[PDB]
């Protein structure tokens, strides 16, 4: 497969488009991104917006103008020549007729496969409000690609100025196991087979574990070797203040 | 009380007790006295042998986090590892 | 089929195939030197036994020596002869217990237990979110269309 | 900064970005990565000794001879996380939840 | 002392060492021993010797932990 | 599975299933006869005129009678032993699908030689030789226990089947959620 690397500026500016106009659930904004799609790792260095109109009650009603992209691309040619159209993004989790058809309009100005991005304006749940998907056919099949956040040197330093272990993972691990139970129950009501066949093979990975218990305590015993170091650390913690404690009685004679 | 403590060695450890030999060990004048002693001790009786099925103890009200529990045993291991973390922090 | 015979060879039909079709096998007068046909049975039987013990180690991990002699077409003395030759030449490795008469695979303990062998479970935890990410997208396509 | 700008930057760039999988952050890195990290842990424990041997063996007199001062505290904080990380994976070892029970 | 030196020892061999009373007497002194887990052995009457039940190899168990 | 493509009449659907009937005879790959049951193939054809070969061998796995399918076929396909060799795999493959979650809720994978001997209509001595031929041909991966006579397999191709299968798989996730109320509540408070 491929990889997608999105700068934090694109994901930060995409969510702002929802709050400024107070968009309701009947309208969904669409925008474009820039970068280099030639390599296997998709990098997004830029993003824009488009005056996209859509009807909620009718999935056959959509409006997209490609002339605004032509005038915008000519402006970028005088700014950055390495920026080309690698795809587009839309708002909202739902995929309807208006969202699937407009993907072909951007294929005219994009040589490679346009990157598909589903932006969550409510940022509800887990991380990564915008998932990176790729369009491929065997019916269009949208597959999930690994999402990594990497920026340049100057971009990562500027973010730190804006904001200026074990228990953390367990808090999110408890909600993840409960969410997987609902995904099976909700999928059952939709049928009354493809996902269930894959989950059964993944879940396949004490009959042979009768003799495999010894290796568990063997690793715990090696961890206890570090606990002996912790005892040595505790022994060294006992040496530290004795340097100061003996200097206390030395100051009693001086004072 | 003495004769009980004498026979308690073959109870919780030694498995299958003989028949005619127990007569000479505990100083029995009759062979039937061996089975009579097993009635008050509540022991199973088979041919020329006496077994012990009580090696596994259970019930006895309720027990939590003591003497090799099942679900609470994992917590005891997790609690012991968290004591060194709270002291270090 | 003789090349693929090395995958499954019980040596039950090995003398049958050689006696039925023998173009180059039992009687070969072309591109083979020798004073007689005795070199055809000796050279061919010794090689197929070497390829036999290679695949059996990858299939049967633990097998009784009594039942092993029937699968390898060997006797009690001939079984340990070909096993010790492959180990000394650096071919394969196995476990041979003379008093117990049990032949095992002798699984190596150098894999550091949970440090390596357990890492094969990374595909179990990784594919969970991949199926969820594909399911949420798939449910919205059929619901909206 | 606004409310949307506050939560977005913390999920993208704060210290280092581990996000995108919240439950798989310390689960994948501290367990499935042992082959590239803690593999041959018996040798890894010898590295904790070489750090202590580099310090404790030098100045035992608590003065200036071999030119050292904080030598007992140099390997103290460095080996504290090694024991801590070994104690974290120890809890996550039982946290795999193999579904054993009886 | 005699149990650690001899894993399997006959019942009559102990009375010849300490000059005890009878084999019936020495059998019941081992009784009071392993009740609290002191000697950790077993008395086989049919075989006629006392065998030590300790196999060592306790490093792999959880008791040292 | 494709609805929009391959538009043909009803008479051509029977001839299309005729090639699908002879394709699943001599090989076990890609699930079994039960896969075409969910797809609009077996339900769209007729149960006579030798078009029932998909239906006959579907229930013949649990029954274990070869003479029922032999009487409905000709001498051409019945003279090859490969038909009877690969048919016994699907009889065991149904039992192989029980090694994830079926009976035991403790996540213990155990398969003995006696359960696969009566289901596949094969003797006990040929059980060891059957496993060797399965791994060698790339049909399945794993190992077997020759001491206690047990089988522990490796990654396989579980079918799209549902009901009792999804019922046991959702109960395991409950155990994952029950441990949230057991191990999770203790670590959260500490």
């Amino acid at each position: 497969h491929e990889k997608v690397t999105i700068a934090p500026l694109v994901l930060l500016s995409a969510l702002d488009h929802y709050e400024r106009t107070q968009t309701k659930e009947n309208k969904r904004c669409v925008g474009v991104i820039l970068g280099d799609a030639n390599s296997s790792t998709i990098r997004v260095t830029n993003s824009f917006a488009l005056p996209f109109e859509e009807d909620e009650k009718n999935s056959d009603v959509w409006f997209l103008d490609h002339n605004y992209i032509e005038n915008m691309n000519e402006m970028c040619k005088k700014i950055n020549a390495k920026e080309k159209l690698i795809g587009w993004y839309h708002s909202g989790p739902k995929l309807r007729a208006s969202d699937l058809k407009i993907n072909e309009l951007f294929k005219k100005y994009t040589q490679n496969n346009p990157l598909l991005l589903i932006v969550d304006v409510k940022q509800q749940g887990v991380g990564l409000p915008t998932d990176a998907y790729v369009a491929i056919e065997q019916e269009k099949t949208f597959l999930h690609l690994p999402c990594t956040i990497e920026a340049e040197e100057a971009e990562e330093i500027g973010v730190e100025h804006l904001l200026r272990i074990r228990l953390t993972n367990q808090l999110k691990s408890l909600k993840g196991l409960q969410s997987k139970l609902k995904d099976v129950v909700e999928y059952l009501d939709k049928v009354i087979h493809t996902i269930l066949g894959k989950l059964q093979d993944v879940f396949n990975l004490n009959n042979l574990q009768k003799a495999l218990t010894v290796k568990t305590n063997d690793e715990l015993m090696v961890i206890y070797i570090s606990n002996l170091v912790r005892s040595i650390i505790a022994f060294d913690d006992l040496i530290e203040n004795k340097i100061q404690n003996k200097k206390i009685q030395e100051q009693r004679v001086k004072d | 009380a003495i004769r009980d403590e004498i026979a308690k060695n073959t109870e919780l450890s030694y498995d299958f007790l003989p028949l005619s030999n127990i007569k000479a060990l505990l100083f029995f004048n009759n062979e039937k006295e061996t089975e009579k002693f097993a009635l008050e001790r509540n022991w199973p009786i088979v041919n020329s042998k006496v077994y012990f099925n009580n090696q596994s103890k259970e019930k006895a009200d309720y027990e939590d986090e003591m003497m090799h529990e099942e679900d609470q045993k994992t917590n005891i291991i997790e609690k012991a590892m968290d004591y060194a973390i709270s002291i270090e922090n | 089929s003789l090349v693929k015979l090395f995958t499954t060879n019980e040596l039950m039909r090995w003398p049958i195939v050689q006696k039925t079709y023998e173009p180059v096998l039992n009687e070969d007068d072309l591109a083979f030197g020798g004073e007689a046909n005795k070199h055809h049975w000796e050279d061919l039987q010794k090689r197929v036994i070497e390829h036999n013990l290679r695949v059996i180690s990858e299939y049967y991990s633990r097998i009784t020596l009594l039942r092993l002699n029937e699968l390898l077409d060997l006797t009690e003395s001939q079984t340990e002869t070909y096993i010790s030759d492959l180990v000394n030449q650096g071919i394969i490795y196995a476990k041979v217990n003379r008093p117990a008469k049990i032949v095992n695979f002798e699984k190596p303990k150098n894999s550091s237990q949970l440090l390596n062998e357990w890492s094969h479970n990374v595909d179990e935890l990784l594919e969970h979110i991949e199926t969820i990410g594909h399911l949420i997208t798939k449910e919205e396509i059929m619901h909206g269309l | 900064k606004t409310a949307k700008e506050t939560k977005m930057l913390m999920n993208l760039h704060k210290e280092q970005w581990q996000s995108g999988l919240k439950m798989y952050d310390y689960e994948e890195k501290e367990e499935s990565n042992l082959a590239a990290t803690k593999s041959m842990v018996k040798i890894a424990e010898q590295y904790s000794k070489r750090i202590e041997e580099e310090k404790e063996l030098t100045e035992e007199e608590l003065k200036t001879r071999y030119v050292g001062r904080q030598d007992p505290k140099k390997h103290l904080s460095e080996t504290a996380d090694e024991t801590l990380e070994n104690n974290i994976v120890s809890v996550l070892t039982a946290g795999v939840n193999s579904v054993a029970i009886k | 002392i005699i149990s650690l030196t001899y894993k399997k020892i006959s019942l009559r061999d102990i009375c010849l060492k300490l000059n005890l009373d009878s084999e019936q007497t020495v059998e019941y002194m081992v009784s009071r021993a392993i009740r609290d887990g002191v000697i950790e052995a077993k008395i086989n009457h049919e075989d006629g010797f006392i065998e030590t039940t300790e196999l060592l190899n306790i490093y792999d168990s959880e008791d040292p932990q | 599975t494709l609805e929009p493509s391959t538009s043909i009449t009803l008479a051509e659907r029977q001839q299309l299933a005729y090639d699908l009937s002879i394709s699943a005879l001599l090989g076990d790959k890609i699930y079994n006869f039960g896969e075409l049951l969910h797809h609009p193939i077996m339900e769209t054809i007729v149960n006579d005129s030798n078009y029932d070969w998909l239906f006959q061998l579907l229930n013949a796995l649990t029954v274990g009678d070869f003479d029922k399918f032999d009487s409905l076929i000709k001498v051409q396909i019945s003279k090859i032993p490969i038909l009877a060799q690969h048919e016994s795999f699907l009889r065991q493959k149904i039992c192989l699908m029980t090694l994830i979650e079926t009976v035991f809720v403790k996540n213990i994978r155990m398969l003995s030689f006696e359960d696969i001997s009566k289901a596949t209509h094969l003797p006990k001595d040929n059980v060891e030789h059957l496993v060797m031929r399965a791994i060698s041909l790339g049909l399945l991966k794993g190992s077997i226990d020759q001491v206690n006579e047990l089988v522990t397999i490796s990654w396989v191709q579980p079918r799209i089947i549902s009901g009792d299968q999804i019922t046991k798989m959702k109960d395991r996730l409950v155990e994952w959620n029950d441990q949230v109320e057991k191990l999770g509540k203790k670590m959260e408070a500490r």
